[PDB]
């Protein structure tokens, strides 16, 4: 090791963890609970950002003086790709989009991008690097976000075998697109779901836990070359999983059955927004795919991680969904969603 | 001594009752208050015209932290330390050892202006006029690790500032 | 070894005053909850409670006692009148700490402390 | 200055610089003493 | 004067130079690193050797009240000069 | 005609003088000590159980009429067994005096609360209960005044580091400020300053 | 004056032989396994150790503790001391019994194959000091050293 | 062209939001004396179209002018989350910046940054009325140079 990475201190926001982690993607949903987490223990953290500024501001605070850098990058630029990792022992991925845009689509973001920067961090020298996959991913999935997901996830292995792979399945939180998204059909009065969400089965994480595991995963010599499968501890039914949202929420639950095609046909009509859209047809599609079972991959619990239940950590999320008649409910009022053993 | 601020007994003869009754009804000291703001309106405001115009400042302004050199170019600290000994806030660091030539020079000097207080006593406490004050007040940056100066942000300083910091110094040193 | 009292005269005393405090603050515990909006269950805030009471099991002396339960009993009207905020009530769950190792090896991988 | 100009020195900056905060030419602290401990470094051949 | 280190980092008049593999250099990436180019060590060697006609002489920096505490300086060795060791400015004795 | 030197007030010293054994002879069952200082002020040091009599005494001797508590506070002395002096100091208006009494504790013993006889004292009580842990007696309310809520230990003991035991700051993940363990980016630097001489034989004490 | 030695050619992390017999760093606990797997393999005389001139009392007495947990009992010093007859079974055998004040009350000094002023320079400057103060009387047995 | 048209809007929008910056009536310690001083009619900020407004509903920017203490940390925290956006937080003065001539007392923050996102650091002990003023034009400066619809229009 060179000296100014032997790790000192306690661990720590004023103490030198050793970690000179570059986050790509570090702006969205999972960026700010892995940034958080690297800058708590005093880890030097490189966020290549392709946003304005005035986005990254929450950033700031996570790190000690000097901890957080920031630098401009391009996804089809490899000098600005190179540029932010060229210093790094750790390069982690977490670029995504959930739509498709005028100038990205599922296939540079999912696997342009993560093969160009696997590309430059192996030649660049980098040791670990650490990509994030999907849990569904597959070549045979009608979305076309988690076909992409299988190419880019074999791609990156080609290109740095040593890669961690990490395939996490929803992920709930305060910031997240799943629980807030099955909340926010309030909007529309009823709730569809394809055959009444009778034929789906979920496995959703928390945001903490795949968070953790990223970290003990940079940190674990044995995550090198891995892939692993990020899962919360419970099965549910999509229908009573939007129950259950309903009633921490205390939203009329109104669902009804909407065919494939017809809401196939909303998701299109909600494409139509310049801006990030409400729902896609992509986004259906994954929200009705059954979670995979793919018992041969390790998961948390390879990584010391214990998997948080929905029960205990919904109600951070979802209380502030609720009108003022219900805000106060506590997290004993609503009975737990069947689960399947 | 002392006075009495409030401590009248008013008049009750009737044209002073009267003076009182027209005073209540007719809002005569408020009319009174009316007509001093107007007054105001039609005065010139002091208002300066910044960054254009500046507010006047002395010679023994405060301001941010320079090195200072010998008209040969020789640095004028010698790494005594009094500065960082005498640092109301501890925020000057120092560290010294002999140069590549026998003299006596600081191979770390900080100033965590975030710490400071802008106070002078290290200036003062100066036994060679090293480190100074100087005039500059407008050196407010984007981010707080800009504000960490090191040996060579305050050598800059001082090479940027000289011509007007010792015209300063030229100024007060008598009264020193 | 003749001092001045606090409140209690004797360990039995100061025993009576410790269970009453464990009562006021068992059954703040529920409405804590609610007021402050927390996303823990009364269970877990009534098992923090109890821990806090077990550390100081160990006292034989009535006066540190007798302190305890004043500090104990200001640190109640604090949360009851919510001169306390949501951080102050959460800072006994110590969220965002890291589990510090007990064992041997542990520590000794870290660094030096003992 | 036209009337009174300034002592001129050598080492006095002749192009005026200012404020460079957020900008490629900001300032960047830094420690300027250099390494306080050498390593040991191992022999480059085997002999054991 | 201002060298340059093989990476190009330049080096400072303390000899700071962060070395190849130190991530520390990440911090001047998109910026610069902030270095004074008028080493004194340099500066003060410019100066001539002041000849003098007696066996001590008294150096204040020059400025009176505005230069450094005043000391005198023993000229007696001619193997070397008599060095100010506030200023640095040098002194030799006429013969 | 010493332009440099404090002149002396050999008069205000015999008055203070007077008036301090005066204090002693009306309240023998409490004063255990009298002194007048060089620059002319006058302390009382009493045993603790004297604070409501001698306080109460000082108000309201048509001779005292200290009707004025400018300042209550505490003094941690670690090398002694009541580590804390706690020190009022009173005004008189009427005789345009001032006078100093001094009493001690530890930190077990309960001080009378001075209440009934300065309403002032209610917050400096609280002031020293939460600095120093000093607990007075039948204080009308008495809890922390300048500490953080929830706030463990009491800052002004000789004993409590600098810069304490916990920082703050906000953490994203839980959206909210949270206390930690203090770690400084640059340790406070200890100096040493006393000099190895004596200054002042005028206090030296016997070997 | 020799305190600037802590500073250069400091061991500063674990350390094995790689694939090609060089030393490479590693972590403590790859380190320590190897040197634990090894521990474990051996018994009685095939282990030993040999303590140098700066060890400390609690280092020595955990490795002898370590070592004597795998039945082996040879703790060894670089520094030589004759075993025969008593050997270290009594303190006295081994130790300045006088003690460096005691020189200060000495009225006539033998030493022999010393040079006590570079062996023990504040031993020597005691020698001295009672030379000087007490004129005792020093014989030396050895090479004339100054 | 949208490039042509974005760009434009980014200015209109940036100007508005510089020319129209509103500081929540906020002061902590000493250097919000210096701040009444800014209000003043010798620099009279207001002249800027810089007012106070009380209610951090109403308010674009927290001028952090004092000591930040334990205490008042989360009042602080939650006065600017309770901000709508966009927001701007500019440190004012030593105490704010990094904790001061009281960085190691024990119920000191050392430094508003570790509780909010700052902008803009203005030194100073306490920073001169002008110095902040200085300050403020930097704020709006970079408010001006905001890219917000031009990356927007790239995404
Ligand atoms: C809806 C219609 C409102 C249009 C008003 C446009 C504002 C015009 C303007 O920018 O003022 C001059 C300003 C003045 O520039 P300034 O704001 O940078 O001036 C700085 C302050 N002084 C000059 C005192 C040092 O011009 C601009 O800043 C360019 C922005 C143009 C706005 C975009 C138009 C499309
Ligand atoms: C008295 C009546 C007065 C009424 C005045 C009415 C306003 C007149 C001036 C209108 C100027 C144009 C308005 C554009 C403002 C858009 C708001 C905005 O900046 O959002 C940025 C956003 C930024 O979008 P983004 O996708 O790049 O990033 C936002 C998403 N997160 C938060 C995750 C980063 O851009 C848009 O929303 C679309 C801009 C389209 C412009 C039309
Ligand atoms: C021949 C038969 C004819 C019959 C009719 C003859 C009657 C003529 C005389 C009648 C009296 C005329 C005035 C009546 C107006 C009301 C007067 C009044 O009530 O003012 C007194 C009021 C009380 O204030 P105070 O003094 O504190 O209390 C008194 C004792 N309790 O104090 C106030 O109201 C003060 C109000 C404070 C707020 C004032 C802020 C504005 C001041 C500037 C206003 C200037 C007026 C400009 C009007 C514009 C016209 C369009
Ligand atoms: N439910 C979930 O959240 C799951 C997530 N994942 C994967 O985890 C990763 C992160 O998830 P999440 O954090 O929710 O993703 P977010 O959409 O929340 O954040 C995406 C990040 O990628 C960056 N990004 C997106 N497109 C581009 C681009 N074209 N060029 C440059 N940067 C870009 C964004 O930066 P900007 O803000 O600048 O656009 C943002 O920082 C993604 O790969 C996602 O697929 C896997 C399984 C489930
Ligand atoms: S001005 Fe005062 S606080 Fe600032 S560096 Fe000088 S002595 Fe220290
Ligand atoms: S700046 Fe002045 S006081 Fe400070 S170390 Fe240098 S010579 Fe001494
Ligand atoms: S920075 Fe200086 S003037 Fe401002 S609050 Fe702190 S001590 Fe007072
Ligand atoms: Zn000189």
């Amino acid at each position: 090791l060179h000296h100014a990475v032997i790790p000192h201190g306690k661990g720590g926001r004023s103490s030198v963890s050793g970690i000179v982690a570059t986050v790509f993607g570090a702006t969205g949903f999972l960026g700010r609970y892995v940034v958080n987490h690297l800058g708590r223990m005093g880890s030097q953290v490189i966020v290549p950002h392709r946003c304005e500024p005035y986005d990254t501001m929450h950033l700031r605070p996570m790190g000690d003086l000097g901890q957080i850098i920031f630098m401009d990058w391009n996804g089809r630029d490899k000098d600005s790709i190179r540029r932010a990792v060229e210093h790094s022992s750790v390069v982690i991925n977490l670029v995504g989009r959930e739509w498709e845009t005028q100038n990205f689509d599922f296939e540079d973001v999912f696997v342009k991008i993560p093969q160009a920067i696997a590309q430059v961090s192996k030649e660049a020298g980098v040791e670990k690097f650490i990509h994030i996959s999907h849990l569904n991913a597959d070549i045979k999935s009608s979305s076309k976000y988690l076909r992409s997901k299988a190419v880019g996830e074999k791609e990156v292995r080609e290109t740095f075998p040593e890669a961690t792979i990490i395939k996490p399945a929803e992920i709930f939180g305060r910031e997240d697109r799943f629980l807030n998204y099955f909340a926010n059909i309030r909007w529309f009065g009823g709730v569809p779901l394809i055959s009444l969400g009778k034929k789906t089965v979920k496995q959703p994480v928390y945001i903490v836990d795949v968070t953790k595991g990223i970290i003990n995963a940079i940190k674990d010599p044995d995550a090198r070359g891995k892939t692993f499968a990020f899962v919360g501890p419970s099965r549910y039914l999509l229908f009573d999983l939007v129950q259950y949202v309903f009633a921490v929420a205390h939203r009329p639950f109104l669902p009804y059955p909407l065919p494939h095609f017809a809401y196939r046909w909303i998701g299109r009509l909600f494409e139509i927004s310049p801006f990030e859209p409400w729902t896609t047809r992509d986004k259906v599609e994954r929200i009705h795919t059954t979670d995979k079972i793919l018992p041969h991959l390790p998961g948390l619990e390879d990584l010391g991680v214990e998997a948080t239940p929905l029960e205990l950590k919904a109600i951070e999320v979802l209380r502030r969904h609720r009108t003022y008649r219900w805000l106060s409910s506590e997290i004993e009022d609503v009975q737990p969603a069947k689960t399947i053993p | 001594t002392y006075k009495y601020v409030n401590l009248r007994e008013p008049s009750m003869d009737m044209k002073s009752v009267t003076d009182r009754a027209a005073q209540t009804l007719l809002w005569t000291e408020l009319i009174r208050g009316l007509g001093m703001t107007l007054s105001y309106l039609f005065r010139e405001p002091a208002t300066i015209n910044y960054p254009f115009e500046k507010g006047p400042l002395s010679p023994r302004f405060r301001g941010e932290h320079a090195l200072r050199r010998y008209p040969s170019g020789e640095e004028r600290c010698i790494a005594c330390k009094l500065c960082e000994a005498v640092c109301p806030a501890q925020a000057i660091t120092i560290e010294a050892e002999p140069r590549a030539d026998g003299s006596r020079r600081t191979t770390r000097y900080d100033i965590d202006m975030t710490k400071c207080i802008y106070c002078g006593f290290c200036q003062e406490a100066c036994p060679v006029d090293a480190i100074v004050e100087g005039p500059n007040f407008e050196f407010s940056t984007e981010t707080h690790e800009e504000l960490l100066y090191n040996k060579e942000k305050l050598l800059n300083n001082g090479d940027k500032w000289e011509a007007e910091i010792a015209a300063n110094i030229q100024a007060d040193y008598l009264y020193r | 070894t003749s001092v001045k009292p606090i409140f209690s005269r004797d360990m039995n005393e100061a025993k009576r005053r410790v269970r009453e405090l464990y009562r006021a603050w068992y059954r703040e515990v529920p409405n804590t909850v609610h007021l402050f909006q927390l996303d823990i269950s009364v269970k877990q805030g009534r098992d923090k409670v109890r821990e806090m009471f077990k550390k100081n099991a160990h006292i034989t002396d009535p006066r540190v006692v007798d302190l305890l339960v004043i500090k104990g009993k200001m640190e109640l009207e604090e949360t009851i009148k919510v001169w306390k905020q949501r951080t102050h009530v959460m800072r006994f769950f110590h969220e965002t700490e890291a589990p510090r190792p007990k064992d041997f090896l542990s520590k000794f991988y870290v660094g030096h402390d003992p | 200055p036209t009337v009174k100009p300034p002592t001129a020195r050598k080492f006095i900056w002749t192009n005026h610089k200012f404020n460079l905060s957020g900008t490629p030419q900001q300032y960047v602290p830094y420690s300027t003493t250099r390494k306080k401990i050498q390593e040991w470094v191992p022999p480059s051949t085997p002999y054991k | 004067g201002v060298r340059t280190s093989p990476t190009g980092e330049k080096v400072t008049h303390t000899g700071q130079v962060y070395d190849d593999g130190d991530y520390r250099k990440v911090r001047f990436v998109g910026r610069q690193k902030e270095v004074n180019e008028n080493f004194a060590i340099d500066l003060i060697a410019e100066q001539p050797v002041s000849q003098v006609g007696s066996r001590v002489i008294s150096c204040d920096g020059g400025g009176g009240a505005l230069g450094h505490p005043r000391v005198y300086i023993n000229l007696d060795k001619e193997t070397k000069t008599g060095t100010c060791g506030y200023c640095g400015l040098q002194f030799r004795q006429q013969h | 005609t010493r332009p440099t030197v404090r002149p002396r007030n050999d008069v205000a010293h015999k008055q203070l003088s007077a008036f301090g054994e005066y204090v002693a002879e009306i309240l023998p069952k409490y004063v255990q000590q009298v002194q007048v200082s060089c620059f002319n002020e006058l302390e009382i040091c009493i045993h603790p159980d004297g604070v409501i009599p001698v306080l109460t005494f000082l108000r309201d001797h048509s001779n005292a009429q200290f009707k004025s508590l400018a300042d209550l506070t505490a003094v941690d002395i670690p090398t002694r067994q009541n580590r804390f002096e706690i020190v009022y100091n009173l005004l008189s208006l009427r005789f345009n005096s001032r006078i100093r009494v001094k009493t001690y504790t530890d930190e077990l013993t309960p001080i009378e609360s001075s209440v009934p006889v300065y309403k002032a004292a209610n917050w400096y009580e609280r002031e020293i209960w939460d600095m120093f842990g000093v607990f007075f007696a039948n204080h009308p309310d008495l809890r922390r005044i300048l500490t953080d809520y929830g706030f463990e230990g009491h800052p002004f003991r000789k004993d409590f580091p600098l810069s304490g035991y916990v920082e703050l700051r906000y953490d994203d993940e839980v959206k909210r400020v949270v206390a930690e363990p203090v770690e400084l980016a640059q340790e406070f630097r200890k100096f040493d300053l006393n000099s190895p001489w004596e200054a002042f034989p005028a206090y030296r004490q016997p070997p | 004056f020799a305190y600037d030695g802590l500073k250069r050619q400091r061991l500063t992390e674990p350390m094995v032989r790689n694939e090609k017999g060089l030393l490479t760093h590693t972590t403590w606990e790859d380190a320590l396994s190897r040197v634990a797997g090894m521990l474990q393999s051996f018994q009685g005389n095939d282990v030993a150790a040999i303590a140098g001139g700066l060890v400390d009392a609690e280092a020595l007495i955990a490795l002898k503790d370590l070592l004597n947990r795998v039945d082996s009992d040879t703790l060894c010093t670089e520094e030589v001391f004759p075993t025969a007859g008593a050997g270290t079974d009594l303190r006295s055998n081994y130790l300045l019994n006088t003690t460096i004040a005691g020189v200060e009350e000495a009225d006539v000094v033998l030493l022999v194959g010393t040079n006590p002023r570079f062996e023990a320079p504040l031993f020597n400057a005691r020698i001295r000091k009672s030379w000087l103060h007490n004129d005792l009387k020093v014989a030396l047995i050895g090479s004339p050293v100054d | 062209r949208g490039e042509y048209v974005v760009a434009k809007l980014d200015d209109l929008i940036n100007w508005a939001r510089r020319s129209s910056l509103w500081p929540m009536t906020f002061g902590l310690a000493c250097c919000a004396v210096e701040m009444m001083h800014m209000a003043a009619p010798r620099y009279d900020m207001d002249r800027f179209g810089v007012v106070f407004r009380a209610s951090p509903r109403q308010s674009d920017v927290m001028i952090v002018a004092g000591t930040l203490t334990n205490k008042m940390a989360p009042a602080l925290r939650k006065v600017y989350d309770q901000m709508p956006e966009p927001r701007y937080v500019v440190s004012m003065g030593s105490c704010a910046n990094g904790g001061g001539y009281y960085h190691y007392s024990y119920s000191v923050v050392r430094g508003c940054d570790r509780i909010v996102p700052v902008d803009i650091y203005v030194p100073g002990c306490p920073p001169t009325a002008e110095a902040l003023l200085y300050g403020i034009l930097q704020l709006q400066k970079k408010i001006k140079r905001e890219k917000r619809l031009r990356i927007w229009y790239r995404r």
